[PDB]
């Protein structure tokens, strides 16, 4: 079976260096070309250019000609791709592909690496309580939730009843703030029959802070 | 069957080669069919048949295509249904 | 270079509908020798890398099941979908690879349901937050149908521009239906200043723009 598997996610600033690698398996690595192609988040697809494995002789595309770099080592079968002096614009999952002959296509990806630039440090989210009122009832129905604000970098987890409560959640994707830091909001809807006697609270884990918040959202009288 | 068959003949040719091309991504007993039909692809430097064409990235997946795609004069190789052709007339 | 331009850019198909997808080059992709267009499209799957679907312009690539098609030669290509299926939400790119590599914007196949009209509710900043300094209100539409939808913050009924942030949830898989999340962001001691603070939601399902609202200071 061919692989091309990538390494894990990136966190650099602006500024600094980042390698890639992109290890092959299945095929003859060095018989076709390793081609690169960018996605910034929410953006479509962009070809960066391409590397010869047999000669290691890289080929830029146009709009990435210049701080970005092809390397090579066909004794381990695998690709590189080097940023330096990495800028904001950077963030984006980098793939490396196969390019097969006589079809001229890409039948076999990576799964992408996640290369993110930012000047902020690392922080540990903030978890307040959005309490159910009669401004949150809808037809028997009412909305509760957590706002998790200022914490870099993603991800943060949310759950809700340690996993136990999945109907009517909603967790937003986290906004980035003016501050270079994350927030987003985890809501449920829950039948308001049951705010007396059911008990939600919100469990947010934080890894690259180490920090695990189980926040219960009380309804405000 | 001779000269002034040369289109029957070709005609015969390319449907040779179909059967081997067919039988060779099919199975993975037919050995000689995917000798005859990497022996066809180097011979007369082709890749895939013009009438089975989703068969081609099958055909790549055994291997049977000698040529990478480090080359750029390789990524766009000719069906062997033309290089047969070409093999039977006195040009390309 | 060689320019792709793929139409439209956001496909919304009913179940079982059929769909269709149009992409076109600035140059030819036909090869004089091969007389292949070396044109494909790919799927990119939520979370997934990118896989080819078709090659060659209308040659189906082995697995991919036979509702998909490709057709079309030279500058003009489409791709189709006898009956789109659940399984096939994402964005089809098409890529010409006759001179260099160039993908198209990428369409996103989504699924079409009725009009839904969201539920607004609105929740004021917490006494945690406000300790520091800051306060923070959300508005919150729920479950509704097409995507376009506005929102609007009024603080006693001034319109509020550049201060708040706005996030919402993929299609979801059981109901088809968004999820938006505002959150105005304000100094407590410019949060404590004003009374009335209120989000307007205007959308396709609502007969009028929805006022969500609370007095600060109220239970």
């Amino acid at each position: 079976q061919v692989q091309l598997v990538q390494s894990g996610s990136e966190l650099k600033k602006p500024g600094a260096s980042v390698k890639v690698s992109c290890k092959a398996s299945g095929y003859t690595f060095t018989d076709d070309s390793i081609h690169w192609v960018r996605q910034a988040p929410g953006q479509g697809l962009e070809w960066m250019g391409w590397i010869n494995t047999e000669t290691g002789e890289p080929t830029y595309a146009d709009d990435f000609k210049g701080r970005f770099v092809f390397s090579l080592d066909t004794s381990v079968s695998t690709a590189y791709l080097q940023i330096s002096s990495l800028k904001a614009e950077d963030t984006a999952v980098y793939y490396c592909a196969r390019l097969s002959p006589v079809v001229v296509i890409f039948i076999y990806w990576g799964q992408g690496t996640l290369v993110t630039v930012s000047s902020a440090s690392t922080k540990g989210p903030s978890v307040f309580p959005l309490a159910p009122s009669s401004k949150s009832t809808s037809g028997g129905t009412a909305a509760l939730g957590c706002l998790v604000k200022d914490y870099f970098p993603e991800p943060v987890t949310v759950s809700w009843n340690s996993g136990a409560l999945t109907s009517g959640v909603h967790t937003f994707p986290a906004v980035l703030q003016s501050s270079g830091l994350y927030s987003l909001s985890s809501v449920v809807t829950v039948p308001s029959s049951s705010l007396g006697t059911q008990t939600y609270i919100c469990n947010v884990n934080h890894k690259p802070s180490n920090t695990k918040v189980d926040k219960k959202v009380e309804p405000k009288s | 069957t001779g000269f002034v068959n040369k289109d029957q003949i070709a005609k015969d040719v390319k449907q040779f080669y179909d059967q081997a091309l067919q039988q060779a991504v099919v199975d993975d007993d037919a050995n000689n069919a995917k000798a005859v039909v990497k022996t066809f692809h180097e011979t007369l430097d082709c890749c895939g048949s013009s009438t089975l064409t989703a068969l081609t990235t099958s055909v790549l997946k055994n291997n049977l295509c000698p040529s990478g795609s480090n080359i750029i004069s390789n990524l766009f190789k000719e069906d062997c249904h033309q290089k047969i052709d070409d093999l039977f007339s006195g040009s390309h | 270079d060689i320019v792709m331009t793929q139409s439209p850019l956001s496909l919304p198909v009913t179940p079982g509908e059929p769909a269709s997808i149009s992409c076109k080059s600035s140059q030819s992709l036909l090869h004089s020798r091969t007389r292949k267009n070396y044109l494909a499209w790919y799927l990119q799957k939520p979370g997934q890398s990118p896989q080819l679907l078709i090659y060659w312009a209308s040659t189906r690539e082995s697995g991919v099941p036979d509702r998909f098609s490709g057709s079309g030669s030279g500058t003009d290509f489409t791709l189709k979908i006898s009956r789109v299926e659940a399984e096939d939400v994402g964005v089809y790119y098409c890529k010409q690879s006759y001179n260099l590599y160039a993908f198209g914007q990428g369409t996103k196949l989504e699924i079409k349901r009725t009009v839904a009209a969201p539920s607004v509710f609105i929740f004021p900043p917490s006494d945690e937050q406000l300790k520091s300094g800051t306060a923070s209100v959300v508005c919150l539409l729920n479950n509704f149908y097409p995507r376009e939808a506005k929102v609007q913050w009024k603080v006693d009924n001034a319109l509020q521009s550049g201060n708040s942030q706005e996030s919402v949830t993929e299609q979801d898989s059981k109901d088809s239906t968004y999820s938006l999340s505002s959150t105005l962001t304000l100094s407590k001691a410019d949060y404590e200043k004003h009374k009335v603070y209120a989000c307007e939601v205007t959308h396709q399902g609502l007969s009028s723009p929805v006022t969500k609202s609370f007095n600060r200071g109220e239970c």
